[PDB]
């Protein structure tokens, strides 16, 4: 029924900023997870509620692939129960997450001589993101009680911040591409299954 | 490594125009946010204008709305502030500004040396 288009997700030329993280729905296709897990291409490949070696034996109603770019020392925030600027304000996994977090160093593709500042993360927000919530607004953040009126100033901040990805950065401040696979099984016929 | 150099400015009569430049070295001008501030004699440094890579591209303080326009040139790694219909209240030292994040999540404010802008009544 056609192979699932994982390459469309994992080898995309352009990845999203985490604040505007990208979601692709995967449905009606044969998924080979082992070829991802056993590729030796990833520095993180961990699953919650499923084993990585058993993914090829599982059927799901739908799969969601969320993808974005963060720095390496923030990869640890892409896990249930984690807190920090990324989990709080950018991309939040639920406590009962079933799926996989997959990450790899993308310095060879996302670093520029002179610095790559294209990737942004939300630095300020009034409250924490709910699980799988996406906030792409770009309003001036009111830190105090006086309204901002579209204007920076005292207690009034632009809420997005560039990562400063210089190629000479330490590995903790290097860019990592991240894909979060979410597996849903509902009481519908399974559309995404493993091979054989 | 990160450095901002303001140029432009000088003396102008009320109603005249000026273009300030901010040459950036160590980082690309295409980034989250680049800002212009100004500090008048005896006053607090205040935000004037900013250009953003996401959302509304430009924002301006109320007192300069409709009279200033900010822009960027990537080939020259520069940000410009075009100032029209200048008024004596616009007299100040002008600074460009960026806010960077470091390895240990420090937030550093980078300023240039400033350029003097004088508008005579």
């Amino acid at each position: 029924t056609n192979l699932c288009p994982f390459g469309e997700v994992f080898n995309a030329t352009r990845f999203a900023s985490v604040y505007a993280w990208n979601r692709k729905r995967i449905s009606n296709c044969v998924a080979d997870y082992s070829v991802l897990y056993n590729s030796a291409s990833f520095s993180t490949f961990k699953c919650y509620g499923v084993s990585p070696t058993k993914l090829n034996d599982l059927c799901f109603t739908n799969v969601y692939a969320d993808s974005f770019v963060i720095r390496g020392d923030e990869v640890r925030q892409i896990a249930p129960g984690q807190t920090g600027k990324i989990a709080d304000y950018n991309y939040k996994l639920p406590d009962d997450f079933t799926g996989c977090v997959i990450a790899w160093n993308s310095n060879n593709l996302d670093s520029k001589v002179g610095g790559n500042y294209n990737y942004l993360y939300r630095l300020f927000r009034k409250s924490n993101l709910k699980p799988f919530e996406r906030d792409i607004s770009t309003e001036i953040y009111q830190a105090g009680s006086t309204p901002c009126n579209g204007v920076e100033g005292f207690n009034c901040y632009f809420p997005l911040q560039s990562y400063g990805f210089q190629p000479t950065n330490g590995v903790g401040y290097q860019p990592y591409r991240v894909v979060v696979l979410s597996f849903e099984l509902l009481h519908a016929p399974a559309t995404v299954c493993g091979p054989k | 490594q990160v450095q901002l150099v303001e140029s432009g400015g000088g003396l102008v009569q009320a109603g005249g125009s000026l273009r300030l430049s901010c040459a950036a070295s160590g980082f690309p001008v295409y980034r989250d946010r680049m800002a212009w501030y100004r500090q008048a004699p005896g006053k607090e440094r205040e935000w004037v204008a900013a250009i953003y890579s996401a959302g509304q591209q430009t924002r301006y303080a109320d007192s300069v709305k409709g009279r200033f326009t900010i822009s960027r040139d990537n080939a020259k790694n520069t940000v410009y502030l075009q100032m029209n219909s200048l008024k004596p209240e616009d007299t100040a030292v002008y600074y460009c500004n960026v806010k960077d994040v470091g390895h240990h999540y420090e937030y550093y404010d980078y300023w240039g040396q400033g350029t003097q802008v004088t508008v005579s009544a």
